[PDB]
């Protein structure tokens, strides 16, 4: 019936879907026709939110849900099963999303419990999971990664590895790992009047200026910044607001333009002008 | 149970539903209920409006150009010999967009001067070649808007006035000549001549108007072109204003105004800054950035952020031609700026070949190397199929790069080495 998230493959190959019907589908998209491959069910209750891994692991793909588990689905030779299974929260878990592919192949899930797990893979079959407690007041929803940022010997660099995250509270907390193994937040954003729906951290086109979009009940986008590198200063702007509800955010890869789905079934696409000002470049649909 | 089992789940989840992300390759795709899948792989509308950009043949010719030197590491774009001349080819001479591109050619690009010379006078002489380019254009352009009116003027005298317009002395020296107005005829021929007649001229004017019960209103006129200081003077063709195209007014100046005591670009400057010219106007605002010679840059973003007549891609062909040519100095960065959406413009289009060679010329090489290899990965199956497509790995992609992605590529494709 209705759908929730489906979101394409790297190399643009498959494209993974979900549905409240419990039953995660894997269709593949070669020349622009659809054609299914699989459908993987396992879920208790309707998946929410799926993401597919980087490549450089073969080939995995997760799919988050109400049934407070996620799964991760490898494949071997069109042998799709699941190599792994994760049930550590208590509450549906709304969204999960892979961290950029050089800190390893480590998966971000927030649940509506208020809190939020980290599965980190080792050599074999084998996850680790540190997890952090009444992250959000009464529940997750959104989980973003901050890009990938690189800091004379022979080391692969320890990054900042920080990764935003809106909830029910309507607070954005960003995070980041310790030195010592365990994430804190490192700062909150209190710019939301109702439940922080998505936050998406739009990608760094090698330009410093880091920028952050969030959407919530209350029906306004704001798209925060960072003037510097190294200065806590998050400083929101009002990309606009409408008398609905905006349900989902997402950043294209190069211009940086909002595809802002929400409010009328629409969804908007907007690009911030050489003003400053963001605006809207087209109706979809 | 169902039905209310499922109710009960969307009120907590306080669930209404649309989903939206980008694809990989900048794409969009929500939720269609009609398509099978219940996504639609949106095709992101191309901002891009260009024909000849897709034609793959414009990409490779444009390469040859360009001498790419290694970065560092990865490339960087060396010498290029792009020319705004060059993109005329490839668009219709009646198209408005042909007429900024090849304005902006006589102006901004080089003039070449087969004939030996002396040396300094060659600027001299270079000056004059592209001055008069430059002025034959212009009545290209008001040539109709002339011939019309002259057609309707109903007076010997006007059209005499008309035809300088035209930047036609002869003619108008002939309708003198014809219409009796002999002594006016003789004057006539003064212009196109630089010559101090200017001052007896003004000198005329002003005894004139400082009794003459009765001159003729466009005799005046004539006068006020001899002057050499047309609009800039006392007993101004300013209210011509209103009558003639702003063009058409800035030829005058440009033909009469003083040609040899002030340059091309100051005399443009000086006729621009007694009119006000629409913001809009595309080929006026070229004349700007011309004029602005010593703040173009400056003159630039405010040209930016004010209207859109400068479209993606020829603010960067712009900025790249001057940069290259060291016809004007312009900031890294905001060639940069100006590079990295046009880059992702390209993009967007779907045409990575371009969008790549486009990145090259990008100042910044941490920016570069970030955007170069997030893209040769990502798009490596696309890159590879032709010989122009071939070429273009052939820019300066680092080796290991290039199959780097390929090795991903494989992982994914499940067959390795």
């Amino acid at each position: 019936d209705m759908i929730h998230d489906a979101q394409m493959d790297y190399y643009g190959t498959r494209l993974a879907t979900c549905s409240s019907d419990r039953s995660v589908k894997i269709f593949d998209v070669r020349n622009g026709g659809q054609i299914l491959i699989a459908d993987l069910r396992g879920h208790e209750g309707p998946v929410w939110q799926v993401a597919w891994a980087h490549p450089m692991y073969g080939n995995i793909l997760a799919s988050c849900s109400y049934d407070r588990k996620v799964i991760i689905w490898r494949e071997e030779n069109g042998t799709w099963e699941k190599s792994h299974e994760h049930a550590g929260h208590d509450s549906s878990v709304n969204s999960v999303c892979w961290a950029p592919h050089d800190y390893g192949l480590i998966l971000a899930c927030g649940s509506s419990d208020g809190a939020i797990s980290l599965l980190t893979y080792t050599g074999e079959g084998q996850w680790e999971v540190k997890k952090i407690n009444n992250a959000h007041t009464i529940g997750c929803n959104a989980v973003s990664w901050a890009p990938a940022v690189v800091p004379p010997s022979g080391q692969k660099p320890n990054y900042i590895k920080r990764f935003a995250s809106g909830g029910c509270d309507n607070l954005i907390k960003l995070w980041k790992e310790e030195e010592d193994g365990q994430w804190k937040e490192e700062q909150k954003l209190e710019a939301h009047s109702d439940w922080v729906r998505d936050v998406a951290w739009a990608p760094s086109i090698g330009l410093p200026t880091s920028t952050i979009a969030s959407c919530s009940q209350d029906g306004r986008v704001f798209i925060w910044t960072c003037d510097d590198a190294s200065s806590n200063t998050w400083s929101p702007k009002l990309l606009h607001k409408f008398n609905d509800v905006v349900w989902h955010v997402s950043w294209s890869i190069t211009a940086n333009i909002l595809a802002v789905s929400g409010g009328d079934n629409k969804v908007t696409l907007w690009k911030e002008s050489v003003d400053g000002q963001w605006v809207c470049i087209s109706d979809v649909n | 149970g169902e039905q209310l089992n499922g109710s009960h789940e969307l009120e907590n989840h306080q669930i209404a539903d649309s989903m939206e992300f980008g694809f990989l390759p900048n794409p969009v795709a929500v939720k269609p209920l009609e398509s099978p899948f219940k996504v639609h792989l949106e095709k992101l509308s191309l901002r891009q409006r260009e024909d000849m950009k897709l034609y793959q043949t414009p990409l490779e010719l444009k390469l040859k150009h360009s001498t790419v030197h290694v970065d560092e590491l990865c490339p960087l774009i060396v010498p290029n010999v792009a020319v705004i001349h060059d993109y005329a080819d490839w668009a219709q001479i009646v198209k408005h967009w042909s007429l900024t591109w090849t304005l902006c050619e006589a102006l901004w690009g080089h003039l070449k001067e087969l004939d030996s010379q002396l040396n300094e006078p060659r600027e001299y002489i270079q000056i004059l070649e592209r001055r008069r380019a430059f002025s034959r254009w212009l009545s290209c352009t008001a040539t109709p808007q002339i011939e019309e009116e002259v057609s309707l003027k109903n007076s010997p005298v006007e059209a005499v006035f008309s035809y300088l317009t035209g930047k036609r002395i002869s003619e108008a020296c002939s309708l003198a000549q014809q219409s009796g107005d002999h002594r006016l005829a003789l004057l006539l021929s003064q212009f196109v001549g630089s010559q101090s007649v200017r001052e007896l001229l003004t000198m005329q004017l002003v005894d004139w108007h400082q009794l003459q019960a009765f001159i003729q209103d466009e005799r005046l006129r004539i006068f006020a072109l001899l002057a050499g200081k047309p609009v800039q003077l006392s007993e101004k063709q300013i209210n011509v204003c209103s009558q003639l195209d702003w063009k058409r007014s800035l030829a005058i100046h440009l033909w009469y105004l003083l040609p040899p005591t002030a340059s091309i670009s100051r005399a443009l400057s000086m006729y621009e800054e007694a009119f006000q010219n629409p913001l809009r106007d595309v080929c006026f605002h070229l004349l700007k950035l011309y004029s602005d010679r010593h703040d173009l840059n400056q003159l630039l973003e405010p040209r930016s952020i004010t209207a859109d007549p400068l479209d993606y891609r020829l603010s960067w062909h712009l900025w790249e031609v001057l940069r290259a040519l060291n016809y004007t100095h312009l900031s890294a960065q905001c060639e940069g700026v100006l590079q990295a959406s046009y880059a992702g413009q390209l993009e967007s289009e779907g045409l990575w070949e371009w969008a790549i060679f486009v990145l090259l010329h990008i100042d910044n090489s941490g920016i570069r190397e970030k955007a170069v290899r997030e893209l040769l990965t990502r798009h490596c199956q696309l890159l590879e199929t032709p010989k122009e497509t071939f070429l273009t790995q052939k820019l300066r992609v680092p080796a290991k790069w290039i199959h780097e992605a390929k090795a991903v590529r494989a992982h994914m494709e499940s067959d390795k080495h």
